[PDB]
DNA sequence: ATCGATGTATATATCTGACACGTGCCTGGAGACTAGGGAGTAATCCCCTTGGCGGTTAAAACGCGGGGGACAGCGCGTACGTGCGTTTAAGCGGTGCTAGAGCTGTCTACGACCAATTGAGCGGCCTCGGCACCGGGATTCTGAT
DNA sequence: ATCAGAATCCCGGTGCCGAGGCCGCTCAATTGGTCGTAGACAGCTCTAGCACCGCTTAAACGCACGTACGCGCTGTCCCCCGCGTTTTAACCGCCAAGGGGATTACTCCCTAGTCTCCAGGCACGTGTCAGATATATACATCGAT
């Protein structure tokens, strides 16, 4: 179909949250979108391998957490893991 | 049939590529060596991209084909699609 | 007349091209080279402009990183000039040669 | 009235799209409920880190618009993201302004 | 109890060995290496065919995808002969039931 | 009911077409798997096994042995260029290395 | 502890001999111990990650093979 | 005078001997103690399968041998024979490990 | 030092196209309900990891002499950097057209699924031959003469 | 060239233990049938890739010249090799224990699947402002004296 799927709007929302005066070029937009896609593919492939190694048939928060601890460097992994459990906690509390 | 287009990667182009790499002084055979290295790299990436193209039954090498070719060798490239 | 000491125009070029972002290979000869290489794998091919641009970006990035490693291993030999043996050593250590 | 899952999790990234991409991307036959939430939070963090350092880089070059050069400076200047994107090429990103000490004039 | 089944390519590697070298044996560690090699190349080719099917918005892995994944991963003489063997096997198998 | 015939026998292969098919279906590679895909994959795996095993048997003969040990697989792989390319990032346990001394280190007269 | 010194100087010399090295500087031994400590730390950290995910208390060979596979160096003959 | 080989002959003989063989060149109990010491930092009260330590040792020795090959190559590149730590650092920097 | 050449940064003014916002729509995501099966948990068993003792022997540690290799200094000559005039083609802008990417519709072949069958493949047991360990003579190779 | 000595290679004998083969079993592949759906093919649109012409101008190119750097040679000294002696702890074997890894059984809750709806996100459109370009200029840095 004519539509294409991208993370433009979400990246912009994060950018406005961080630096609420700065724009982003279209080339830099394409780079950020491909970066999000590449990191998603890495984490998802590692979680798939993780679920396959332990004879599991489901990707859960535990497999995503372990895949983050595997690929992300330690400071990035630590802060992303703590926030991710905070986000999962917020989602379960609100249901 | 295009021929002798490897010399189109001129000597000043190789010197600019070296300057961006931090190279201060260049020998005289570095140009031929770099043309050979670039030819090998381009052959590998273009072979992988033309394979990706032929699989999709297309005749036009898409930029996403080149991105997948680069990803296959581990030389991931951002800015032409994910 | 006035002439610069051999090596400072080179350092000026290093600073210029490390501050800059343009493509350092002319686009039309590189595109012709891409066409010539691709005619062997399949005849009567076509290339998107963005495909040739991505190929050129990858080629220039690869050559610049190779020249960084070449420079490092030429300094390692207590030289400043880079020789073809420096490129051969860098590629052999990287695992491509 | 339907409340979106991103707002429930408190994220900007789409939990629904991440769940759909996990389900269609052939990673497992099932996908837990907390997995897209966790993945969206991690992706949002990496986006926020890259964009924060790129905005700092854009301020350093006195610009108000992130271009690929600022993303390259943000990536290659930080160590953790340089480890993360060590095999990654950024188009129109250039290189770090680094000159070897031996080549500097005497 | 009775140990649960652990499947391996040991007997198939041994059959191929008795075909190419009718009198040569193989140790257990070399058999484990061959099993790891078959599993590794299998997961490489299958992941590449999976990515190929995902890139073209398709949902079936066919002989086309496996052939293209062999052309991608395997080196050219090896790819050419593996493609010849796989094509020969698919034709002879389709000719029969 | 017709007598059972293995898919590998139909394809003329030693490697298991049915097991490769089950692994492709359970491996989470696609929602569907073609009929000739495990046949093609089993043929490719059998060919690569035949290549390494032939070269390893040659190496085992050269060391006057009749069993293939990890050393013979390592010699077979690293002595062939194309397989060394295919297994470049691969380390073979108990395989050793190729006998190779740089000519500068050799003595002189 | 003293365990990194357990990778003795003759063992490093033997590893260099297998690598084809004819002459070894005296500081290669400490440099090699540092290199080995970092490679081991990366592989073992990833293996213990794979172990903790499996809710195990022992580090299996398979986990080491997986950690190596993630590093991009693939080990044959230990399973997989 | 007792016979002494010229400096570098026994080194070449060792090169040929250890390139001909396949045993592990690091003693197994020191390497095992080192592995457990390193793993003590990531999780306390860990246990190891024997084959896990064996796989770690095979990988470590293969990594170190390939590193010493690259180190020797870049030492010969500098018109030298002795390998220095700067040779190791060059090999690791070109290999993208620094 | 110093002043002159000289390239490069900096400050300001015009423009311009690309980015930031609005709109309409439509299709993908959310609420709700269902089944079913995968995962959580609890008990069991056994194997395989950890810990200890002893000897014994090969390997590691240490000392020492010396030689050869790292390294610093020096000379030279040549190859490369710099500059300048010429020429060459890359680039840009407009215009053409047609091949082929991309989308839609239809339908049929093909693969998921499911039940019954059974034979291939795996675990276990046993044995014999390939290989390994030992020892001793032969050959090679190295270094001093 | 020679020769002695040290190390390795080879040849034969003995043993041993792991690879090869056989057998029971069990569960995973095969066969036969059904059904939904996906992808193969036809056909239509319309985008963009290729081809071309012309002008401009900045980059490439050829050459002259000087000089800095690569490279070869020489001397020195230091520090690594190689070998003899002492020490130590790795390894092998043997035994004991226990803890945790793998297995099975039961349950329940968590996720796929379907439906219904609706709002968010994504082509299209637009306008306006940040940055590109141009120009003058200031300024710091390089160089010869």
């Amino acid at each position: 179909k004519t539509r294409k799927e991208s993370y433009a709007i979400y990246v912009y929302k994060v950018l406005k949250q961080v630096h609420p005066d700065t724009g982003i070029s279209s080339k830099a937009m394409s780079i950020m979108n491909s970066f999000v896609n590449d990191v998603f593919e890495r984490i998802a492939g590692e979680a798939s391998r993780l679920a396959h190694y332990n004879k599991r048939s489901t990707i859960t928060s535990r497999e995503i957490q372990t895949a983050v601890r595997l690929l992300l460097p330690g400071e990035l992994a630590k802060h992303a893991v703590s926030e991710g459990t905070k986000a999962v906690t917020k989602y379960t509390s609100a249901k | 049939v295009l021929r002798d287009n490897i010399q189109g990667i001129t000597k000043p182009a190789i010197r600019r590529l070296a300057r961006r790499g931090g190279v201060k002084r260049i020998s005289g055979l570095i140009y031929e060596e770099t043309r050979g290295v670039l030819k090998v790299f381009l052959e590998n990436v273009i072979r992988d991209a033309v394979t990706y193209t032929e699989h999709a039954k297309r005749k036009t090498v898409t930029a996403m084909d080149v991105v997948y070719a680069l990803k296959r060798q581990g030389r991931t490239l951002y800015g032409f699609g994910g | 007349p006035h002439r610069y000491r051999p090596g400072t125009v080179a350092l000026r070029e290093i600073r210029r091209y490390q501050k800059s972002t343009e493509l350092l290979i002319r686009k039309l000869p590189f595109q012709r080279l891409v066409r010539e290489i691709a005619q062997d794998f399949k005849t009567d091919l076509r290339f998107q402009s963005s495909a040739v641009m991505a190929l050129q970006e990858a080629s220039e990035a690869y050559l610049v990183a190779l020249f960084e490693d070449t420079n490092l291993c030429a300094i390692h030999a207590k030289r400043v000039t880079i020789m073809p043996k420096d490129i051969q050593l860098a590629r052999r250590i990287r695992g491509e040669r | 009235k339907a409340k979106t899952r991103s707002s429930r999790a408190g994220l900007q990234f789409p939990v629904g799209r991440v769940h759909r991409l996990l389900r269609k991307g052939n990673y497992a036959e099932r996908v837990g409920a907390g997995a897209p939430v966790y993945l969206a939070a991690v992706l949002e963090y990496l986006t926020a880190e890259i964009l924060e350092l790129a905005g700092n880089a854009a301020r350093d070059n006195k610009k108000t618009r992130i271009i690929p050069r600022h993303l390259q400076l943000a990536v290659r200047n930080d160590e953790e993201l340089n480890k993360l994107l060590g095999r990654v090429t950024i188009a129109q990103g250039g290189v770090l302004p680094n000159i070897q000490s031996v080549l500097l004039p005497k």
